């Protein structure tokens, strides 16, 4: 039953939705552990070996799930609302996921392609050039710049340089994650 | 301690999870390379240096914690309350070099290889071998050890993993 | 034969074609396995994976293309007419396509460029801005609706809205799917 | 029967074809290798010319049943309508199901079966002929209890194999 | 019977053949512990248990048909009809014992041996027994006997063998 | 031969080439199947049947002319006229099954899989043409006497060139 | 010359550059086929066939003078009279081809494989091209006149005068 | 002049591969004898006089183990290289070529040495798995390869495109 109930929600998530979860568990499973994933089912089983996702501890699995907006996934095979999750998420302590990767997470949702090409862009010297292909999204990108300690919880100067540079919605977002 | 629980364990772990726990008993078993995980086990035992504690910190280090539940019917905190309060099987560079090699992957590993391939020769000869692998034949070459980790410093910096450096800063930083 | 008359059907499908089919599809072929399906012949191995499709089982096949409007291929490939499919499909119980998703089909079908450009414009408070970029027609928006359940058998309420906003024949469509149903 | 012809179809055959006549030879003692199968076959007087016939046949090697038995698909077909099988109906279904698989498929068969068997032994990657072994070993599929395979080939949406099934169930 | 079949049968078995009839027949001669086979078969023809269709059962349990049919010109179905008929000369337990020794591998023998270490010790000093040695080394330990399979049963479900187990309670629900 | 031509040649070609030249061997070593080109060509030294002209043939039949000229400094005219003369070691059957994997995409490949499926049964379908030929020998559907289905497959998906190439083939026979 | 250079200049390198550095050392390493840009420099520098001087002339075939003037730290006028001093790595045959790929598009490319068929998959290159020809001996230093013709032939002329150039040196 | 418990402590420390090149590299002291394991080998070197702490520094550091050289002998690279500078060597600049052309070799190019030497000898004399030691073994067996004899090895080692290899080779050959 629960293995089946895992096994079709990992039907429903295709390779974005899956790379999604992957950023949104950078925090949990490291580099190393997540290249080979390439469906949501060794995810889940990754989480299984932390005992972060079992029959009696939905809590992550149905954060993951809120945070990259599959609301009709927590409502058919987890049987939760959206008001629960907003209601659960904002309670102090039941966030497993941090702010700092929320706010990445959503800018990455509010930037289209040509806004990603400006962005990719104004990186040019901060990244090697080999690393700046179109073959990059925006987590990716975020990813790198993690990498080098020009992208972190302390470190917003580059990315709030960059978004400035872009938009205003974006230094929204990222001034009302500081708050 | 039983032979059933090295049998569960043994049988638990793959072949990833077996390298990196042959990797932190180096340090216990110094004097013998043991061939597989069963056998690390048993000298482990047979040196006395295998309580269920001792078991249950190996299964925390390589991050198995459903097989603390399930073998040894532990938890999380429980090993690491037992950590803060005896003393560690594995010292803290074999879990700073675990957790540099779980956050590698396989082109960083490369070029790692690659670089100290200007310090090295073909140490051994297979192309694609892991990061503990690489860490193993430069403490067999004497190239780096817990009060000589510049090399790897630098070489971490070259790949632009300087997360890793930071990593490595903070542990000298906390002696 | 079977496998050369579905190779045949398919090599008149192009890419819209097999959009509409695939959108169609959704309640039986999830997205994991929906992704990597780029031509006819993709959708019909896995529609025959799970019986949908067989030598002496049709009905599906001929539900998707008279769904997508393509009687030339019901009566010159498949040997099927018009009022035949029109009152099979009537008969209780034979349609194996949601009346949702045909509702949704349709409503999406009298859409112009300029109605679906003013459609993303209505979404810009609901639907991430990546999600509503040019390349994404109005099946995928109304995908996107539902992954936010915004949209659904029993939320029309904002497909009203906008449609209402936008056409009054969509309107209608919507609320001649909802009483009967 | 001579160890010229056995040595032809040991060379001849390729490593997956090696696997599938060991698995289908697992019901007739386990040999290391399939000449050493072979060999033990004729020493039990077991592999005539019309059992090698059979074996070749069941591993879809009509090549060899041709230029290295001299005979058709319809000689073999009428030796199987008039003699006993060396292998089991069983044992073909469950090749024939392994071929319809790939690795995905069975990576999502190795989830719903590994909550009701545990996965104990981890192997690099396993094929489903390896799976069905180690659910034999552990009573979980057999001649007359092929309901959990089924219910997890239905929840794959791989409907044609759990009509396989159901047709071999319908035959006895 | 006549000396020259035992000759003729001690001359054709091979060693495994050889250990295999040995342990098959360590119940009927319990006063004696023959090396060889020969001495074997000939204390059995001195007690008068070997007869033609003794010597029958014996190449069948070896699985030695051809012996059969060309030192004792029987059949398959000869010798099972006289099993059926007359009292077997090797118990139904040995005969089992041999049966879940045929259908363990490498692998399975040494995780079987480790367990019962826990349970035995090392016993004999190689670590490249056969499964029927391990059996013995229990006998003579008193682990193991017809009336006393819960220990095997367990350490065969421990290795994930349960259809020897099944074997096992077959074998029980014979009595 | 030698050793060191055999290396050269092994280690200048590339996947496709090593690909093509085992399927093109198969006829010549039917018995055993060769792991990589290297064995391949070490198998047919020591069978005999791996002179410089052997070599040569094998080299045209992938159209690597520059190792013909590099490594045994010939030319195409001189392995034609060898091969004018002398028997050959790959069939006509060989090339022409590799002619028309030349000239055939993904596109064409999945949909002759896809028609190719009820003759030989569902059991990867990721596939390159050759690999779907030796699946075909294996399974008895296609042979220098037997292209009707081949033929009326190709016929199928409106590679008429291909049917001709066939027929062609089918009249030098 | 170390490790750490090569792999310096394979992080600065793009897709396309290495693409291009794989043609141009082609005559180098005439027998073995790198799989990328690190094992090349790596066989370079194993046959002995990459000193500082040659891994100069290698930046400069891509116009990568900040890479010369970073790694290596040369500039334009010395690796010039480098050059001048001693023997090419790359022939002026691989920089005439590289040249004239740099100067055609898709279409244009596409229509040099369609005229060209006659004479020999999709999504081709026109160094990828060159090389496919190469094995099939339709192009030489010394056997340029079917590309010239191909490059005419699709109102090009101004390859064909580069063509024409390169004959005349 | 050795005890029993630092050859133990030598033996279960090295690996399979430095025990190989250990066994190689002796093969020139103990030129009767071929040593099962490595103890069989220290302890008749020690029987001959020919195992001082010296002797098993000069050991340990061809096989390249530092870390044995200053856990069990208490010595640094200096130390083993200053002695190596004052008393003569135990195992000659040959064998030493020999196991650095062996250590900078990868499989494919062990495999393809393997492949251009079997013209100059029979085939199950060595499989597809062995080492480039074992090759120069039984080339020395065969006389195809010696101090004096490197003309084979420096052509293969051409055909292979290593040519950083026959320049050590040639290195080697104008120190003598």
């Amino acid at each position: 039953d629960f293995s089946r109930n895992l096994y079709d929600i990992g039907e429903q998530l295709d390779s974005e939705d899956l790379a999604s979860l992957k950023f949104l568990s950078l925090d949990y499973i490291p580099q190393r552990k997540q290249e080979p994933i390439k469906d949501a089912l060794m995810l889940f089983q990754r989480l299984q070996e932390k005992r972060m996702l079992e029959e009696s501890n939905l809590s992550f699995l149905k954060e993951l799930l809120f945070r990259i907006n599959r609301l009709d996934l927590l409502i058919t095979y987890l049987n939760t609302r959206k008001e629960e999750m907003e209601r659960e998420l904002q309670t102090p302590g039941r966030a497993q996921i941090s702010a700092y990767r929320v706010m990445l997470y959503q800018i990455s949702e509010e930037v289209s392609r040509s806004e990603l090409r400006s962005f990719k862009g104004g990186l040019q010297e901060e990244i090697s050039k080999c690393k700046l292909d179109d073959d990059m999204n925006l987590l990716d990108i975020f990813i790198e710049m993690e990498k080098r300690v020009i992208l972190g919880e302390g470190k917003l100067d580059i990315l709030k340089r960059v978004c400035a540079q872009i938009n205003k919605s974006l230094l929204k977002i990222i001034n009302d994650y500081e708050e | 301690m039983s032979a059933e629980v090295i049998h569960q364990v043994e049988e638990a772990l793959d072949t990833d999870e077996k390298e990196m726990l042959l990797f932190l008993c180096r340090d216990v078993a110094i004097d013998v390379v043991p061939p597989n995980v069963r056998d690390l086990l048993d000298i482990l035992r047979e040196r006395g240096k295998l309580s269920v504690g001792d078991l249950a910190e190996l299964l925390y280090r390589v991050r198995r914690f459903d097989l603390l539940k399930r073998i040894l019917k532990m938890d999380r905190k429980a090993v690491e309350t037992h950590l803060l309060r005896n003393p560690h099987l594995v010292s803290d560079y074999r879990v700073l070099m675990a957790e540099i090699g779980e956050d590698l992957d396989k082109s960083d590993v490369s070029s790692l290889i690659f670089l100290m391939k200007d310090y090295m020769g073909r140490g051994k000869i297979s192309k694609e071998k892991s990061f503990l692998d690489l860490v193993v034949e430069l403490e067999k070459l004497n190239l780096v050890a817990p009060d000589q980790l510049d090399l790897l410093e630098k070489c971490l910096k070259n790949i632009h993993r300087i997360d890793l450096k930071t990593k490595i800063q903070k542990y000298k930083q906390s002696v």
